[PDB]
């Protein structure tokens, strides 16, 4: 029914450790795989930690809590996901400062808070810089993701892929170089070919079906009209139908149907344009029309699909049909093709502009490769994404979180209080990244983490990481491992933070 | 530490119920390799009875209670799709991989370093089947030694001297100047009341509806072929019109109307045939899809036609093919240049039906294997060593290099994985050390079947070493060492060599499994 | 089918059930294995607690619940007695023997074949160890290195270098004219009240009972040593008369007259002590057994004698090599003859009692080794130690030749049986495939005991090789291989020569067992 007491946050620390245990040895490139049982008997063997979680269904609401923050995180990045828990889950394992040491919650929970500043301030002073200018650097970035796959052969097609796509979207003038990849970088998939037939088409295509055999195949300078309002007669202010039981009534509305839907083509047509683009449906009477015309019928274009075309060719979007004027026109558009590819219809406005905004075209031989390519690009578009909008790398491999926890070690000797004794907890709970490394590897996990502390006493701590396909220790500047910093700091910030709310609550109720 | 309704194991007891399920696999499916081998039934619960030793028959039909021996009978889909041999001997190998690989984690030892031994196994083991393979030129006499070999497994080597001709000549007549060879070239036929040995070749295709009419020719020396989709049977009026009648026989006079197109088409075939060869000694054959009216059927056999109606689409695909009449899908547009041409065509009489024979053809691409036998399931059993023998002589054709059986190259394979240090890893050698000692269940399990001490038979070989190439194997009969090569035992190279890929991916991902997990169960 | 009050097991189960034994025991003994090793625990019952490492002691006085495992208790028995080392490496040989055989008889391999195995390879193995062995002289250098070796193991490696200067000097003192050594001519002693590092060397005898008298010399230069095993205490009558009193003060007067017999004996010691050397700087001493009066113990100590009294049998024969006087059993037959030769004696304080020294004989043929210690069960673990190494340097001085320890002549005899074919048989091969990896399990143990991992020890070892003879071994601190023969750790010959002897005898036996009868159970 309910939970008090102390109950509650013990029993939020072992739902929230029960969840980040299964995906301990999901880390890595060499993290072992899992087995999930259907209720009809099937077994999913996928590694993935996304999917394991989102397929368990777990009582405990804070174990709830513990996967929605996770979702949230694959929106804004597609990687580091798995590390969120760990973390998560290890800086809530320490059970004894919590309940056998009877601190206050809010004492511990202000060691958190102070400790988050130092891990930011830590990142940036061992961090790099990066030159976006060269893609070669740009390179060995995105092969992170690519790694252990089956675009390695196509990997240096990848790259220009994901590079190119995400520097057009990019508006550097607002200042705050906004970026976002689920509108102005939209994807779709073309059936037949190979992968190195998949380019990065400059515009914006439209996979509307091609409903009646006239209409322009080639153009070299399309005309678009960008309008929102459906072709259709028109009706009241309600959705009550029309229902006409007299003969020669019929005649009376079938007149007004065909004078008004003839007026609105008619303004339309009388810039002589190559297309209609409405936001809305349009009737069987408005397509007659447009075949006469020797025009191609588009529907169905959302608002930021339209948007998006405007900037393109020089569209104008304007309300009503009637109220059309010359200022929108195709006018500068490289060409327009309706022409069937890999039995499917296409649309390309494609042109030589940047409306800040392109188009994905995915070849492939089968739809099972096609399922491949594109999730596989869209995650590396993501690494593109990070990058442009913080220039820094940090030595992966375990080094940036051994790096760390030396600086807390090191300041905590000036602190004095009680807090001291749960602020140097999170040194030792970051240790758990580099340690799940090297028990997947196989090799002594007890032997190298000792050495691993040394070395960060001594020598740099911007090198000496942890090798994960070998198991020694090796130096990050000779090794690829280095990943974008504002994964780092936005996988840190979502540790603490979810440790926090899962130690402000002392009660459950139910109730509404 | 789980949810409700939901169950887990953390600890490496996961690992051990997947080990016990490839071992409980092992032991059933042991039985039925080689020729001495024995039998599985298998009853679909409606009485009927199957009897095969295919081992991906005895997986993909049969149902296997437990969930991780399930995913191996997925695996053996694939492996059958590839190269079409070697199921039961995938399963084998992966059970005897997991097997030996259990001693060494009990002793401590972490599953990922096991598995990097495997990959170093593989690709020493990959390299030296390179020099195994013999590139000699396929032959006669070369292809029966292959269809001898796969046909002696899945019969009682009673049927196998009378479908090795069958099968080899069947392949040699659908493949010329190295044309890519397809196997949809060959149609598979079954009779009854007729005993199992009675398979042999037909050279055209079997049709199943015949002529109905009693002045039908039994048999025509010559003839053309035209090829017909119409229905020269009741059809409606082609024209614009309706139905207008005063009483029921103003109705029936509409009939003879609208049959009035069809019968004016009728005409049209028999015109066709006085014009182009209807003298004597000659005659002419309707292969005709759809089904043709009775009054219809008396005017074209009085001519010497022998009609035919009601076929299939599978019939008038190679009919179209092998006689080379065009499908003609209106009378109006008939002309001689659709006309084909085809030899001595007769319908043999059996104690039931009676079957259309096109035979005696110069070059129609296509072939018949006709299989009799006095029960169901007898037929079932003949056509799946059919197609297993098809593949296994393709595969020989298509890569020129065999390699020899009786578990000659597995015990080979092993031998140069013992003298190889490890390339790699100082701890991988216990994986390759592993996967050399399961490349030794093959003639293990052959010594078995055959009735001899598995200790004994396994040494004999082993201990046959000499300067030059020697290659020993497993004598059934006599058990001691004998050579594959010279007795004519050859094994297919795509055979050998996708043992090795599948055999190692799905060995791997078993040991990479750490807890199994109830979702939703 | 059996009869009443009876259970037999005619399938392969009893030798299951054998085997379950020897596994069992071999994971009980394999921790203690090492210097390192963790020490067991022995509680009687009655609150007695016992520490100890030693493989002997804990079979031996230990109690075992399961029947075939005594058997098994009873061969470190005779083990211990032909060598005195090996006890602990004999069981953990012989469950290995049992496992490696087990995987082969579940395939159906006789256990006769596996038997004639272990012979051929007993024969090589036992060929190997005369190649190995060295003839290095023994001296002093050496002593310390075979001592310092069977001491570190039964103790926690401190009091090992006190007590390795102590055994070594111990037998080269009755070492001479090559005769062999006899551990009679050395007594161990213990002493409560000291610390566990006070353990020291003792050139004369130790005894128990002391002189006490305030008048007592506590040190004496020289004097002469006077063997009695008469009584000066009151006795019987030992002429003809009886005891006859009618009151109280006859019976006093029977006293007076009965003490007149060791009255006038006690001045013929003071006689005696006049007459040989009664001049200055000289000393005389009372060794005599039996009881003395306290008359006579204050009436010679007046003129500067020490007497003692309550000794033991062993120990009066042990004077008596040191002194030479004869024992004298009547006092009327006191000559010079009985009187022999010492050194300074003097008296040994502890907080409650005192001890005699006799030390500085002359030719004592002879030492005592003297343990002191806080605790009593402290001074049984330190005695188990002695013992332990003293039959170590006695086998190394009987037999010249010594072999290398920490598991390096086990990992090279496991090399050289691999490249030994059998002569006999065959089959015979699977024996000796399963000896070899058997001596493996030593060098695998001490891993386990220092703190690290068995495989990666096993391969760096194994692995090291050269085209000269090189010794690898295990090293405890490090991990790393580690030659032999340059740290100073060494081995018996006849240690390994009977290890190998024994656990091949006992583990055949074992397998031919074919049924566990139950008779009057």
């Amino acid at each position: 029914k309910r939970e008090s007491g102390r109950k509650v946050q013990s029993g939020n620390i072992n739902a929230a450790k029960t969840i980040a245990d299964i995906i301990r040895t999901c880390l890595g490139p060499k993290s072992m795989m899992k087995m999930l049982l259907d209720p009809m008997g099937g077994i999913v063997m996928t590694n993935d930690g996304n999917a394991i979680l989102r397929e368990i269904q777990v009582q405990h609401p804070a174990a709830k809590s513990m996967i929605e923050i996770s979702r949230t995180q694959d929106e804004e990045v597609g990687d580091g996901t798995t590390s969120v828990i760990i973390l998560a889950g290890e800086m809530l394992s320490v059970a004894e400062h919590f309940l056998e040491q009877q601190m206050h919650p809010t004492v511990v929970i202000s060691a958190y808070r102070k400790a988050l500043d130092d891990m930011i301030s830590t990142l940036k002073k061992i961090s790099i810089p990066v030159d976006i200018s060269d893609s070669d650097m740009m390179l060995n970035i995105i092969n992170s993701s690519i790694t252990t796959k089956a675009i390695s052969r196509w990997s240096s097609l990848a790259c220009n892929i994901a590079l190119d796509a995400v520097k057009m979207v990019q508006f550097e003038e607002n200042g705050r170089k906004e970026i976002d990849i689920k509108k102005y970088a939209r994807v779709e998939k073309i059936p037949g070919g190979i992968i190195e037939d998949s380019c990065v088409l400059r515009g914006v295509m439209i996979n509307k079906d091609v409903t009646h055999p006239r209409m322009r195949r080639y153009i070299k300078n399309p005309r678009i009209v960008l309008l929102d309002s459906s072709l259709e007669y028109k009706k009241g202010e309600s959705q009550t139908d029309i229902e006409i039981t007299r003969e020669e009534d019929f005649t009376r509305i079938l007149q007004m149907e065909e004078e008004y839907i003839q007026q609105l083509c008619e303004d339309i047509i009388q810039l002589k344009p190559d297309v209609v683009i409405t936001e809305k449906g349009i009737s069987d009477l408005a397509q007659h029309y447009l075949m006469r015309a020797n025009i191609t019928a588009i529907r169905r274009v959302r608002k930021t699909d339209n948007n998006r075309i405007a900037r393109a060719c020089g569209a104008r979007i304007v309300s009503r049909p009637e109220e059309l004027r010359e200022d929108d026109v195709g006018t500068g558009a490289g060409l327009l093709e309706i022409k069937k590819i890999g039995d499917e219809y296409f649309t390309f406005i494609t042109d030589c502009k940047d409306p800040k905004a392109c188009t994905i075209l995915l070849r492939g031989a089968s739809k099972e490769i096609l399922s491949e390519v594109e999730r596989n690009l869209q995650d590396a578009m993501q690494v593109c994404r990070n990058v442009l909008l913080d220039p820094q790398l940090v030595p992966g491999g375990g080094a940036s979180e051994m790096a760390v926890a030396h600086a807390l070690t090191e300041k905590s000797k000036a602190m004095t209080g009680v807090e001291q004794w749960p602020y140097r907890a999170v040194a030792q709970a970051l240790e758990v990244i580099p340690r799940t490394l090297i028990q997947n590897c196989g090799a002594s996990t007890i032997r190298l983490l000792t050495s691993l502390r040394a070395k960060h006493t001594q020598e740099n701590c911007e090198t000496w990481g942890v090798n994960g396909e070998t198991g020694t220790l090796v130096d990050m500047k000779e090794l690829g491992i280095w990943e974008p910093l504002a994964v780092k700091l936005q996988t840190y910030k979502t540790a603490v933070e979810t440790a926090v709310l899962l130690l402000r609550i002392d009660d459950i109720v139910s109730g509404h | 530490t789980l949810n409700p309704k939901a169950e887990v194991a953390r600890a490496q007891a996961a690992l051990a119920v997947n080990i016990s399920a490839a071992r409980g696999l092992q032991d059933v499916l042991r039985t039925n390799l080689g020729p001495k081998g024995t039998m599985k039934m298998l009853v679909s619960g409606a009485g009927d009875i199957k009897l095969t030793k295919d081992g991906n028959v005895l997986l993909h039909e049969m149902q296997i209670q437990h969930p991780t021996a399930s995913l191996i009978a997925k695996v053996a889909t694939a492996q059958d799709d590839i190269t079409g041999d070697g199921t039961t001997s995938n399963v084998l190998i992966i059970g005897e991989l997991l097997k030996q690989a259990d001693l060494y984690i009990s002793e401590g030892l972490h599953p990922r370093i096991i598995t990097e031994g495997f990959e170093a196994a593989k690709e020493k083991a990959l390299q030296f089947l390179e020099e195994v393979k013999v590139s000699r030129e396929m032959d006669r006499e070369t292809l029966i030694d292959v269809a001898r070999t796969s046909l002696r497994t899945k019969v009682h080597a009673e049927l196998a001297d009378v479908l090795t001709e069958a099968v080899v000549d069947s392949i040699l007549a659908i493949k010329k100047q190295d044309e890519p060879i397809d196997l949809f070239m060959i149609e598979i036929m079954e009779m009854k009341h007729k005993s199992e040995t009675d398979t042999s070749l037909i050279r055209g295709l079997v049709l199943d509806h015949g002529a109905r009419h009693p002045d039908m020719k039994k048999r025509v020396e010559d003839a053309y072929i035209l090829t017909c989709n119409v229905s020269l049977e009741y059809e409606k009026t082609e024209v614009n019109s309706g139905f207008f009648y005063k009483s029921a026989e103003e109705r029936e006079k509409l009939v003879k109307a609208e049959r009035k197109f069809i019968e004016d088409r009728v005409k049209k075939i028999i015109e066709l045939k006085r014009k182009v060869c209807g003298d004597s000694d000659k005659g002419f054959v309707v292969i005709n899809q759809k089904g043709i009216d009775p009054f219809s059927l008396d005017a074209l056999s009085k001519e010497g036609i022998v009609a035919l109606r009601r076929a299939k689409r599978r019939n008038m695909e190679r009919l179209t093919l092998a006689c080379g009449g065009v499908a003609l899908n209106s009378f109006d547009d008939l002309s001689p240049d659709c006309l084909g041409h085809a030899g001595l065509v007769y319908e043999y009489t059996l104690g039931e039906e009676k079957f259309t024979f096109i035979e005696k053809c110069n070059n129609p691409r296509s072939v018949t294997l006709l299989i009799k036998g006095p029960n169901k399931h007898t037929l079932t059993q003949i056509k799946d060593a059919v197609r297993d023998g098809l593949r296994a002589v393709k595969n020989a054709i298509d890569d020129g290099c065999v390699v020899p059986g009786a578990g000659a190259v597995e015990v080979a394979m092993a031998e140069a994985l013992i003298k190889h240090k490890p390339s790699v890893k100082g701890r991988a050698q216990l994986g390759v050390q592993a996967f050399a000692d399961a490349l030794l269940i093959i003639p293990k399990v052959l010594a078995q079947n055959s009735g001899f001490d598995l200790q004994e038979t396994l040494v004999k070989i082993q201990a046959e070493h000499s300067e030059s190439g020697q290659l020993v194997g497993v004598d059934l009969n006599t058990g001691e060492p004998m050579v594959a090569a010279e007795v004519g035992v050859w094994d297919n190279y795509c055979v050998k060599k996708q043992l090795l890929h599948s055999c190692t991916v799905i060995a791997t991902n078993i040991l990479l499994v750490d807890e199994i997990m109830r979702a939703g169960m």
